[PDB]
């Protein structure tokens, strides 16, 4: 329907959105961590270690992921994307029409 | 009646946040000969007729909103002076301070760990189109 | 959740008055400072003074001095540092909450997102253009029309705004009314009498929703070429009603074709099959049209109604052309056959009839395609005679709705007769003079 | 414009990184000096409003960037028989013949 | 009278299918592939000529040109029925290997009755005014339609006229019709020779946008014509650059 690059693109630009969404959300657990921690308590301390670790990780990871998105986004300038701005047209419609009024005549000539 | 821009405003706010944390600066690098310096009125100040508007003026009590709230802070702190010795404080903050040093030191280590066309010349196929000669290579 | 006016209100009000105090007490601070420092500097502080100020008190009103350096004490220092510990814990409770409710906003947001973009690419194809369009808000905006297919018409170029809708699960056309046209088929009883109807044709997704937009643009176009190429058609039997009807009074039949909004009849099979080729002259009227912006730098621009519309005039044509076929054979059969004693007629079709590239070929051949429908009907009627005189008529129509009869005659008891007539009682008495003078 | 998107994303990739470690380093106490209840005051009011709501808009300008990148990918793309001519003829004169139905 | 406002770039033959579908959504017309055989004559040399003319104004003797297509089963080497003649043919167009030849250009210049259509084209040097940003050029053309008589090769109708023949190319490209009369062609050149063909344009296509005005002394329709080019060039500036080429090279005057 749309192409398979188009695709795999979309669902990695919002695989991207959702990691910068849960991005927050690892924030919040960290602060909340640290709260506790400055509170006085100690067990959770592996688990601060483990939070800021995977809120770091998800940064880069999101970070270089977009890095490369906008490496293919200027790559395919030229391989699938227009060089120029420009808004296309609509080519074709007459004839696609024109085979969907055959399509009805000749179901109405033979039932 | 109409809003600002949120830019704008967003801009307006930082910009007066940035001065009140350039006077809270100022006055903390002469915190000294400010709580070494007291004031009062002189004779040629109006005292009678404007008592309301020295004491205004030189009123050191800031409001029942703020104090209010920095009790609540103290209390929501877990730890207060009332049952607890004042050693017992120091090293409590000792400990709390020494938290916060592995928390920042592991930042530093988790922050350290990641990094942060011409085929040909047109005047020269022009030039055998109208002429003859052929392109110089 | 949902925010109101009331509560908005209140909200702006409380702020206001906060930022009121906040000002109130900065400038409170700024003008006892310009008062102190008017006791010793008596200029720059009256610039900071208020107005009211200076009219109570004058400057140097203030005086300072200096009372001994202090070191304060470790009591108030832990005190201070106890407070300080709790208010950044709740400094980081406010941040915690602040990042939460973020999240689970800008999740929902995002998930909103996701479902949209999810049936973009499951409903939008490649063959398909969408362009930028503003109100300030940025839209996607579907462009449908026929005007880049063929068509030339700027009184309403199809565009249709593409939105989301959660509760349906996919995405509605805003057009930036459904009515399509129908054919009446009226017939005339043997009374010379009103006609009576005898036949008529007959009358969510994203996909459909955009065939269902490009056929309301397209039959609008049809009505409105139609409307068109009626003015010239009047003295035919051809008229609008109310520029969204017209109307064919025939002879035999009554052909009403009208644009509105919104049981097995026998000429209902008619009815859809001159409706399919309303519709596919209208496709070849765009075909022709492109094949003239393709063949010539300067292109079609406008349509000419006498020489490039052509969707009635031919169907009307062999519809007038079978009833002059029908009027000949009885001339014929009344003046000759009836005649003579015992003869034959029959008929046969008479047909008459660098660029290369893959494009304009298809045009090409694809316009010609048509072309049987669109040409000129003409057909010989070839009548046998005892011996060696031979007789034929060749009936034709230079413009679609007329009649013209070639007249070809021969014998061999001599003469050679080839005569052209526009009418059929001139045809009678010529055919009359034939069959008394030579066959007889 | 990709230079820009280069740009912006550096910036709020260093800024993100850097952010929530200013944000939890400076919640710290030592005799970075406070000295007195209104530098308190000020240093946490400007945590909230200076560390969590800048990563909340350096998120959310990250997300614009990529919805508009994503817009382009949608966007800009370059553009991508069953009836042959004995059979558009011989189906439009049964058609003309049913039609007249003489 | 014509005047062409012309443009005119060059593009590698990789980014030749980008620039079809790029300018195929531009116009909203598929490109077009056409031919044109081009032979340039020139005033015979063994012919003593006057400077001046019939009036007493004094001139330059100038290559005339006649151009005529080619119909494409002989550009077809017998291998390549099969493909549709469309822009895509184009690709394989790149070596010296075409199959007109010297010998068939030979037989088609001397017709071995009547004679093929041809296009008599008569054109000077473009303006010396460095105030237009397009190059504009003057074209006086006939066409010859039919010829008779034992004499009758075109060839010798041009020694007749006095011309001898000095060379000739065959052009292949694709063309655009854009909006408002504005014709873009995209083509390879060969010249064709008795020692061998030779493609001039060496790995790549020579663009050219040019306008047709039947008028250049309507200044209305001259500033018309150059602001559409000059659209068409900001709307093509970062893919590809137009210029205006040497006056030098689009002379055809014979040098002496």
């Amino acid at each position: 329907m749309q192409p398979p690059y188009i695709q795999e693109r979309l669902k990695s630009l919002n695989d991207i959105e959702t990691q910068l969404c849960s991005m927050l959300q690892e924030a919040s657990q960290v602060t909340f961590i640290f709260g506790e921690l400055k509170r006085g308590n100690e067990s959770v301390k592996p688990q601060f270690e483990n939070h800021v670790k995977q809120f770091y990780e998800r940064l880069d990871k999101s970070t270089t992921q977009l890095r490369k998105e906008i490496q293919l986004l200027d790559e395919n300038v030229g391989t699938r994307l227009l060089p120029i701005n420009v808004n296309k047209k609509a080519l074709g419609q007459d004839t696609e029409k024109m085979e969907e009024q055959l399509d009805l005549l000749s179901a109405i000539l033979d039932p | 009646a109409e809003l600002p821009q949120w830019y704008t405003l967003q801009s307006q706010l930082n910009v007066t946040l940035s001065q009140l944390v350039s006077v809270t600066s100022t006055l903390q690098h002469f915190q000294e000969t400010l709580d070494s310096t007291v004031v009062y009125p002189l004779p040629k100040f109006p005292t009678t007729s404007h008592e309301s508007l020295v004491t205004t003026l030189l009123r050191k009590k800031n409001i029942p909103e703020v104090d209010e709230w920095m009790k609540y802070v103290r209390e929501t702190s877990g730890v207060t002076t009332a049952l607890l010795k004042d050693e017992e404080i120091e090293k409590l903050l000792q400990q709390d301070r020494e938290i916060t040093n592995w928390a920042r030191t592991t930042f530093r280590n988790e922050y350290g760990k990641h990094d942060f066309s011409k085929p040909f010349n047109v005047d020269d196929v022009l030039k055998f189109t109208f002429t003859g000669e052929k392109p110089i290579i | 959740t949902v925010m109101t006016q009331e509560q908005f209100v209140k909200r702006r009000r409380d702020m206001l008055e906060h930022i009121n105090l906040a000002m109130n007490e900065s400038s409170l601070a700024l003008e006892f400072v310009s008062l102190l420092l008017s006791s010793v500097k008596e200029s720059t502080g009256m610039s900071s003074m208020s107005p009211f100020l200076r009219k109570v008190v004058k400057p140097s009103s203030l005086n300072s001095d200096k009372i001994p350096y202090v070191a304060p004490t470790k009591k108030e220092y832990i005190e201070l540092d106890i407070l300080n510990k709790g208010w950044k814990l709740q400094s980081l409770n406010e941040s915690k909450d602040l990042l939460r409710a973020s999240f689970n906003k800008l999740s929902s947001i995002l998930q909103n997102e996701h479902d949209y973009w999810n049936k973009i690419m499951q409903s939008i194809s490649n063959k398909d253009v969408i362009f930028k369009i503003r109100d300030g808000q940025k839209l996607l905006a579907i462009k449908y029309g026929y005007e880049d297919s063929g068509s030339t018409y700027k009184h309403d170029r199809g565009i249709a705004n593409i939105r989301n809708n959660i509760e349906s699960q996919n995405l509605d056309l805003i057009p930036h009314v459904k009515k399509f046209l129908r054919v009446r088929i009226f017939t005339k009883i043997e009374s010379e009498d009103d006609y009576i109807l005898s036949g008529e044709s007959v009358m969510k997704d994203i996909r459909k929703q955009i065939q269902l937009l490009k056929k309301i643009i397209f039959e609008k176009e049809l009505m409105y070429q139609i409307k068109k190429e009626c003015a010239l058609l009047i003295s035919y039997g051809v008229s609008i009603e109310n520029e969204n009807k017209v109307i064919i009074e025939l002879p035999n039949e009554k052909f009403e074709i009208e644009l509105l909004s919104l049981l097995p009849k026998i000429n209902d099979k008619r009815a859809n099959l001159m409706l399919v080729m309303l519709r596919l002259l209208l496709v070849v009227i765009f075909k022709k049209t492109l094949r003239s912006r393709i063949s010539s730098p300067h292109g079609l621009i406008n349509l000419n109604v006498d020489d490039d519309i052509l969707i009635i005039r031919p169907i009307l044509g062999k519809v007038r052309f079978a009833n002059y076929k029908l009027l000949l054979k009885k001339i014929i059969k009344d003046y000759v056959l009836d005649i003579v004693p015992g003869s034959s007629i029959t008929e046969t079709e008479v047909e008459r009839e660098n660029i290369d590239d893959e494009n304009i070929t298809k045009l090409n051949k694809e316009i010609r395609a048509f072309d049987k429908l669109l040409n000129i009907p003409r057909r010989e009627l070839k009548i046998n005679l005892p011996l060696s005189p031979n007789l034929s008529l060749m009936l034709e129509s230079p413009n679609y709705c007329n009649a013209l009869i070639h007249i070809k005659f021969s014998a061999g008891t001599a003469v050679s007769f080839d005569t052209t007539f526009s009418d059929f009682k001139e045809v009678e008495d010529f055919l009359h003079f034939i069959v008394a003078e030579y066959i007889q | 414009s990709n230079q820009a998107l280069y740009e912006k994303l550096e910036q709020t990739r260093t800024i993100l990184s850097v952010k929530l470690a200013e944000l939890i380093n400076m919640t710290t106490i030592a005799d970075a000096q406070e000295n007195s209840e209104l530098a308190v005051a000020t240093t946490s009011v400007m945590m909230v409003n200076n560390q969590t709501m800048q990563l909340i808009k350096n998120v959310q300008d990250l997300l614009i960037l990529t919805r508009s990148i994503k817009e382009k990918w949608l966007l800009n793309q370059i553009p991508v028989t069953r009836f042959d001519e004995k059979q558009i003829e011989e189906l439009l004169d049964n058609c003309i013949e049913t039609f007249v139905a003489e | 009278m014509v005047q062409q406002l012309s443009l005119f770039g060059s593009i590698g033959d990789d980014g030749y299918d980008l620039l079809i579908s790029t300018l195929t959504t531009i116009s909203g017309n598929p490109p077009l592939l056409y031919n044109s055989l081009c032979t340039v004559w020139k005033p015979n040399p063994s012919y003593d000529v006057e400077n001046v003319n019939s009036r007493n104004q004094l001139v330059e003797p100038n290559r005339i040109k006649l151009s005529k297509e080619v119909p494409f089963s002989y550009l077809i080497d017998e291998t390549m029925m099969d493909k549709p003649l469309n822009f895509r043919i184009l690709k394989s167009f790149t070596n010296d290997k075409i199959p007109l030849n010297y010998a068939m250009t030979r037989n088609i210049l001397h017709n071995t009755e009547s004679c093929s259509p041809w296009s008599l084209q008569i054109s000077d040097i473009p303006a010396a005014g460095n105030n237009r940003s397009v190059s504009m050029q003057t074209i006086a053309e006939t066409i010859i339609l039919s010829s008779a008589g034992k004499n009758s090769s075109v060839s010798s109708l041009m020694n007749g006229l006095g011309y001898v023949f000095e060379f000739q190319y065959l052009t292949i490209g694709v063309k655009f019709f854009m909006k408002h009369g504005l014709i873009l062609e995209l083509q390879k050149i060969w010249q064709i020779e008795e020692a061998g063909n030779s493609q001039i344009t060496s790995g790549g296509f020579l663009l050219k946008a040019y306008i047709n005005v039947s008028r250049g002394t309507d200044i209305d329709r001259i500033n018309y014509t150059e602001t559409a080019l000059m659209n068409l060039k900001k709307e093509l500036q970062g893919y590809i650059e137009l210029s205006v080429p040497d006056r030098q090279s689009m002379d055809s005057r014979v040098a002496h």
